[PDB]
């Protein structure tokens, strides 16, 4: 009756139906069992639908019924520290989740009329990223690398390192062994950092149209804190996973084959859920709540993951969503091998906002590690013909030696502003050019162990206003004065 | 030292020449590689 | 006279209509009830079309009712949209109100014929000193911009649309092909900071609209820019105008994914079966005809760092000139950072331009090839252990690397310098001078930022 049709064929968890004229595109559809179906092909007499669930339970010839309503899942500040399916079911069997309101699946982006210039910070917790490639909230950074590279470990990183910051973060993981989940949702228990963090899991096991439909779920749940003034984070463990899920769906639906027999719209799947993460202006948010809030911005930031084969990304995905994002970070093979536990390649990552998304004291002193990387970089094979170069050249062959061995760092320890800034600040001067090449690492932590038990207020002060003033320098240059003096590494 | 100078000079220059020549032949081989699948995939649309 | 959606497949879109009323290609439909609208692309059996949608198809169900124009996309054109942002359909989306021009043309026209073309090759001055000696532009020529991000390139857009008002009382129009929404804002914010928005007229297609909208924006712009060219002022005389393209390979990008969605034969690497008719399509509206002129700067994205892929090779065969912006000189100090060793022009002959400019032109550019051969001696070899003509051509070389460089005016408000705009007979007096050898004794310092050649002369004498 236009709200009721058959099923006549069912195969490899897709399954035609002849009926429901009147149903639209993306429209949820009601399988007998309980069990739900999304429209993505209107032929002239079948409808083709993906189902949510199993499969194996559906026959030809059962009934379907047309709900009337796009896919929906629900939002709200009561999702945080659960783990959820793509669809909004909890799955850690804590209990329901009383869910106050729901929101679309599918959403357009701002106009450009409505978005904000990037001058906020964001924190992770590594210094060769915060020194080096800033992020700002609105950013979009993508983390590119081959397998075992680092890639999972600087996420959960970043999301552990927003403890004092009022950022809330969500989790995506994409086609991954469900034993790895586990621990991953158990490590961020164990830390603290799940009083804050929602999780959305689609399993190796679950159906293609899952782990194709929950990057946008994910973000969905994340535009939440934008359009109320408030900041979040989201992170998408593997695009190129929900890329081949995509692909699969699309060739058992019959669209026609291309490169890699990837479909023609693939770059637009891409194009529209990178392009929701933006930093709208303070006349949206008033807009938005009707005046219930004022003077305030939001923002949404975006951590996309790829998986490159044997350096290859020149391949057709990589290079898709390569030119969508505003920057790149390269985690190299080799690096990993030769014991830079971080693994950032510094020379080909890059981040288009700049030092415009930085504090004020970590802006003044980049600078100084950026020049000494450079430095590094232009002169290295000189490492064995040291003593044939003159002073200035052999000093700044040194200094860029000790810049990079301090650039590593441990999983499960971010590292705090003034952390960072001390740092930087004992490299930038002439402090870290007696100690050995092999006892940096050392010697930075017991460097900053000294302060947080002697000179917390100042710590505190750093950590809350990010000034930069002669005082501050005056307190930081005294404190390194004594450590050296006194104590010993 | 002179004469390693000349002789190191000539090395690099040769190496330069040949990184040009291979990316040429890479470019090749990579648009050609890329047309046969192509190919091969068409074929698969008509196997039914 | 009405029809209805028949298939509904992602962005593709099947509509039957009567036994005769079949809308002709290209033809712009509009869904009643809804703000969709749907454009011809393919013409089948039945009376039955096949057309791609600028906008969603989410919510869309198949018997919904179309009325068709019968006229391809007409978008508003005249004095009235300077200074506003459209979309494809020229609607505004800066919430600033209707425009109230009341006259629209068709974005599909042919191109000129052959007897329709100028009768000369009349050169278009700048006013910057580096683009006028070595890559000189011709009133209905193409330039394609090399270069990445932070080399300055939306400063140079800027300084060209103030120039080219300020000197041959032109306009400009600006045209985004899928182009990202923060760099969007940033640029609309700068314009209106720099007080160039009044010049202007913008169309953006944004990287998160369907391919199609993203394939058929650059044609709204061309459209905007032949009315401006065609406007007639007492003793017509039409006028000279600019266009400018954000990047023309995603326009080539935006055909591919049209052709896949459509559904025929892949070409060689990966690329549509109709390439360069495409391309040829947009690159031969842009030319000189009696009545005016209209010039293109566009910029260009080379894939995978390869020259020979289909798309740059296509791409190349209706450039001009070509400016290209090197990160090494921006870190020198030297701007505008034009390359001017690398960057090429096919005006650069004795016949268009005349004998003297060209010799000058060559000489400078021997000199400055001779300059790049002869740091590496001195890098490794050591300095000086040289003849004087060498020594001569060094500190030539380095007098005329800082002359390159002059202020600009878009950025008086900001530095507080008044911009230069020097005629080229300056340039060519002064580039004269120099390599005569006449001011040997100038201190170099007195070449940086310094506009025309007297004035260099005033800065040296009071220093
Ligand atoms: N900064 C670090 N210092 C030391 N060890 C690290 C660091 N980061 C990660 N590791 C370790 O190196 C390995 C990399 O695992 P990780 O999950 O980070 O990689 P991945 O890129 O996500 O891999 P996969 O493709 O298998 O999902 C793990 O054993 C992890 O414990
Ligand atoms: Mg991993």
């Amino acid at each position: 009756a236009k709200n009721e049709g058959t099923i006549v064929m069912v195969s490899d968890g897709i399954v035609r139906i002849h009926g429901l004229a009147d149903a639209m595109y993306g429209e949820m559809i009601e399988f007998d069992g309980g069990l739900f179906g999304m429209a993505l092909n209107l032929e002239q007499d079948s409808v083709g639908a993906v189902v949510l669930g199993n499969y194996l339970s559906l026959q030809e010839g059962q009934k379907a019924r047309c709900t009337g309503r796009v896919l929906e899942v629900p939002v709200g500040p009561e999702l945080l520290g659960r783990v959820v399916d793509a669809l909004g079911n909890p799955i850690d069997g804590k209990g329901p989740i009383d869910a106050k309101l729901t929101d679309a699946v599918e959403k357009v982006a701002p106009g450009v009329i409505w978005r904000q210039s990037v001058d906020q910070p964001v924190q992770t917790g590594y210094k060769s990223v915060d020194t080096m490639i800033p992020v700002g909230r609105g950013q979009r950074e993508l983390i590119i690398g081959d397998r075992q590279t680092g890639k999972t470990a600087m996420a959960i990183d970043a999301i552990i390192a927003q403890k004092n910051s009022g950022i809330k973060c969500v989790y995506v993981a994409i086609g991954q062994k469900q034993s790895t989940i586990a621990n991953v949702v158990r490590k961020l228990e164990e830390t603290g950092a799940m009083a804050y963090t929602t999780v959305v899991a689609a399993a190796a096991a679950d159906p293609a149209a899952m782990q194709y439909l929950a990057p946008y779920s994910g973000c969905t749940m994340g535009e939440y804190f934008r359009d109320r003034g408030e900041d979040a984070l989201i992170i998408y463990d593997d695009l190129s996973k929900q890329a081949v899920a995509y692909r699969q769906i699309s060739l058992l639906l019959r669209r026609p084959p291309g490169r890699e027999a990837y479909p023609g719209d693939v770059f637009y799947l891409h194009s529209r859920l990178l392009e929701r993460a933006s930093r709208v202006s303070a006349e949206y948010v008033e807009k938005f709540t009707n005046g219930a809030v004022t003077g305030k911005t939001g923002s949404l930031t975006a951590l996309p993951i790829i998986e490159t084969q044997a350096g290859d990304v020149s391949a057709f995905v990589p290079t898709n969503v390569i030119s969508i994002t505003d920057g790149q970070i390269f985690l190299e093979t080799s690096l990993f091998n030769a014991g830079i536990r971080p693994a950032v390649n510094a020379g080909i990552s890059v981040s288009r906002v700049g030092g415009s998304a930085q504090t004020k004291i970590i802006k003044k002193l980049s600078g100084g590690i950026r020049t000494a990387l450079a430095q590094y970089r232009e002169l290295a094979a000189f490492a064995q013909f040291a003593s044939d170069l003159d002073e200035a050249t052999r000093k700044q062959l040194e200094h860029g030696q000790r810049v990079t061995e301090l650039m590593k760092q441990k999983q499960y320890a971010p590292y705090s502003i003034a952390d960072q800034a001390v740092s930087v600040y004992a490299s930038n001067e002439g402090y870290m050019a007696d100690v050995e090449v092999k006892k940096i690492v050392d010697f930075d932590a017991a460097l900053i162990a000294y302060f947080r038990s002697e000179y917390a207020p100042l710590m505190k002060q750093i950590d809350e206003t990010g000034d930069y003033n002669k005082d501050i320098e005056a307190a930081i240059k005294a404190g390194i004065e004594s450590f050296k003096a006194t104590q010993t590494y | 030292q002179s004469a390693r100078m000349v002789a190191m000079k000539a090395a690099t220059d040769n190496a330069g020449q040949l990184i040009k020549d291979l990316q040429l032949i890479y470019n090749k081989l990579r648009q050609a590689a890329i047309t046969q699948e192509i190919s091969e995939i068409v074929g698969g649309a008509a196997a039914v | 006279s009405s029809g209805r959606i028949i298939q509904i497949i992602g962005a593709v879109i099947d509509v039957e209509f009567e036994r005769t009323s079949v809308p002709k290609i290209y033809d712009a439909l509009q869904v009643d009830g809804t703000e969709t609208t749907l454009e011809v692309q393919q013409q089948l059996g039945d009376g039955v079309v096949r057309t791609i949608a600028m906008g969603s198809t989410e919510g869309l169900k198949r018997g919904l009712t179309v009325t068709s124009t019968n006229a391809p996309i007409s978008v508003p054109v005249g004095t009235a949209t300077l200074g506003r942002i459209m979309d494809v359909l020229g609607r505004p989306i800066d919430e600033a109100g209707p425009v109230a021009t009341e006259e629209r043309l068709p974005i599909h026209r042919q191109a000129p014929s052959y007897a329709e073309q100028a009768a000369s090759t009349d050169l278009l001055e700048t006013g910057i000193k580096v683009i006028d000696l070595l890559c000189p532009f011709a009133k209905g020529g193409k330039v394609g911009l090399f270069g990445g991000a932070g080399v300055g390139k939306t400063v140079n857009m800027m300084e060209l649309i103030n120039n080219i008002a300020k000197a041959h009382s032109g306009l400009s129009v600006f045209a985004g092909v899928g182009e990202r929404t923060r760099e969007g804002n940033d640029f609309y914010h700068e314009m209106k900071d720099s007080n160039v928005l009044d010049k202007v007229a913008m169309v953006y297609g944004q990287m998160n609209e369907p391919p199609g909208n993203r394939l058929r924006v650059a044609l709204t712009g061309l459209t905007m820019a032949e009315y401006f060219r065609d406007e007639k002022d007492e003793n017509g005389k039409g006028r000279d105008v600019l266009l400018f393209v954000d990047n023309i390979y995603r326009y080539t990008l935006a055909g591919t994914e049209v052709s896949a969605l459509l559904g025929r034969m892949p070409s060689a690497v990966g690329y549509q079966p109709t390439l360069a008719e495409e391309m040829g399509v947009l690159q031969e509206r842009i030319t000189s005809t009696k009545s005016g002129s209209i010039t293109s700067i566009q910029a260009v994205y080379v894939p995978a760092d390869d020259l020979t892929d289909p798309s740059p090779a296509t791409t190349f065969a209706h450039l001009d000139a070509t400016v290209v912006l090197s990160r090494d000189i921006a870190s020198s100090g030297i701007y505008p950072a034009i390359d001017p060793l690398d960057s090429t022009s096919r005006q650069l002959d004795p016949l268009v331009v005349g004998q003297e400019h060209y010799e000058i032109a060559r000489a400078v550019q021997n000199v400055l090839q001779r300059y790049k051969e002869l740091k590496d001696i001195i890098a490794i070899l050591g300095m000086d252990e040289l003849a004087e003509e060498d020594k001569l051509v060094v500190y030539r070389a380095r007098k005329i690397q800082r002359f390159f460089s002059q202020p600009f005016h878009v950025a008086e408000v900001f530095t507080g310098a008044p911009g230069k705009l020097v005629p080229l007979k300056e340039t060519i007096r002064g580039f004269k001078g120099l390599l005569a050898g006449e001011y040997d004794h100038i201190p170099e310092q007195a070449f940086y930022m310094v506009g025309g050649i007297d004035e260099v002369i005033a800065k040296a004498e009071k220093l």
